[PDB]
DNA sequence: CCTATCCAATCGATGTATATATCTGACACGTGCCTGGAGACTAGGGAGTAATCCCCTTGGCGGTTAAAACGCGGGGGACAG
DNA sequence: TGTCCCCCGCGTTTTAACCGCCAAGGGGATTACTCCCTAGTCTCCAGGCACGTGTCAGATATATACATCGATTGGATAGGC
């Protein structure tokens, strides 16, 4: 499904990361900057973080796949994801 | 209160046959104040540079001309310079 | 808790971005960046809700933190 | 045609300051490309402020305000 | 490799004033009077933008193994920047 | 009668068109409360604008001089396999 | 591995940047005055907004339709010596 799976998720519009592990990760990050206390997270506030992070990750991947073909590669590498986090500031 | 139904009637202007969900309205409800904060923002600096403590139509016009791109800025000027005339004279 | 971001999830994420061959430690490179990003939004977003003497980050506190980060989220404004 | 005022040794100094060992051939024109498309976005955004006030003298203040609008602030020209 | 360590330690302007002044005033008539302080404000930011763009495009150079710049180097750096 | 020469027949897989209306539950809108939209006096402090200063950048001629430009040898880099 | 070649350095040449210096009024800024018109306040007054429900815009569930098209081997078969 090289030519099949590329044209399905871009036509689709829903989420790709699951809601509950993302919410658990967001709470595990939120307890760091709250001096170690439990914290309430609204249902809109978690989906906002999810919609932001998914869009940011697909933008970082589509800005690194152009660096993949720059070296004559079709295989994505972490050298492309660390170079895309350098020409952004 | 919100801009939403004010978005809807204009939505009835350009597309009466086309409906909408509440999400795309809300983005619309997050669109206008996204540009408002721009155009009233840039006009907050424009009058400050020429030592003015008021905002006329020229400050908003200059903020539109500075913020919007070339074909969009001229089209909003021609849509903006007609509403200052039909409000004062009528 | 960092392994909640599964392997076909990052695969689908890179597939949305249009990546044919998704590598190995890339899967550990993503959740690392997801640890870098999600911290930087949450460190600001609870800073907004602690000024109003509140214990709940709303959607607007996420929008303000993202507007501080440099990307404006639209569809969560209340 | 003042795009040739940016000469090949000037572009060479700009590349050698950026850590370039071996400059290619089109880079001596590509600079003349990007300095034609960057600076124009600095010019009009600096003249509209001049078109905002009643003046014909485009000060450095209009330049640094245009560079603030584009997103790269400049030091050493405020007061 | 010789003058690379010469201009990085220096601070003077690489592009001359009057060709840059004529190039700026060629764009100025497309939309006056230019102060000598405004020409330096136009030239310093543009030179520091050019050096930084070349520095960021040289990271695209040593990603493919190359050491020589290319036309695809200045068109891929501004793609991620959104300019 | 051995042999080279036309024939086809079995093996199998890989795609969307527009075909629907059916299990839930949210958009358009009627109604109504009202709080913000809106007309209007009134003092007044900012907007607009003439006169003048004097400033500073346009305008220009000359000196010699560092910087720009041009042609050849070649040697390690770019990219093809 | 491997051969094609593109700028780099250097000897040589030269046109324009920069400095030195006089000029001189375009016009930015400042003074002062006079008048827009908009904020404060106030009563008013009316589209725009929550409550509530009528029902229609849409989003799967998924049965399996849809007809040939790419290719290989065994059996007849006309000519040879």
């Amino acid at each position: 499904g090289w030519l099949k799976e590329i044209r399905k998720l871009q036509k689709s519009t829903h989420l790709l990361i699951r809601k509950l592990p993302f919410s658990r990760l967001a709470r595990e990050i939120c307890v760091k900057f709250t001096r170690g206390v439990d914290f309430n997270w609204q249902a809109q506030a978690l989906l906002a973080l999810q919609e932001a992070a998914e869009a940011f990750l697909v933008h970082l991947f589509e800005d690194a796949y152009l660096l993949t073909l720059h070296a004559g590669r079709v295989t994505l590498f972490p050298k492309d994801v660390q170079l895309a986090r350098r020409i952004r500031g | 209160e919100s801009y939403s139904i004010y978005v809807y009637k204009v939505l009835k202007q350009v597309h009466p046959d086309t409906g909408i969900s509440s999400k795309a309205m809300g983005i619309m409800n997050s669109f206008v104040n996204d540009i408002f904060e721009r155009i009233a923002g840039e006009a907050s600096r424009l009058a400050h540079y020429n030592k003015r403590s008021t905002i006329t139509s020229r400050e908003i016009q200059t903020a539109v001309r500075l913020l919007l791109p070339g074909e969009l800025a001229k089209h909003a000027v021609s849509e903006g310079t007609k509403a200052v005339t039909k409000y004062t004279s009528a | 808790n960092i392994q909640g971001i599964t392997k076909p999830a990052i695969r689908r994420l890179a597939r949305r971005g249009g990546v044919k061959r998704i590598s190995g430690l890339i899967y550990e490179e993503t959740r690392g960046v997801l640890k870098v990003f999600l911290e930087n939004v949450i460190r600001d977003a609870v800073t907004y809700t602690e000024h109003a003497k509140r214990k709940t980050v709303t959607a607007m506190d996420v929008v303000y933190a993202l507007k501080r980060q440099g990307r404006t989220l639209y569809g969560f404004g209340g």
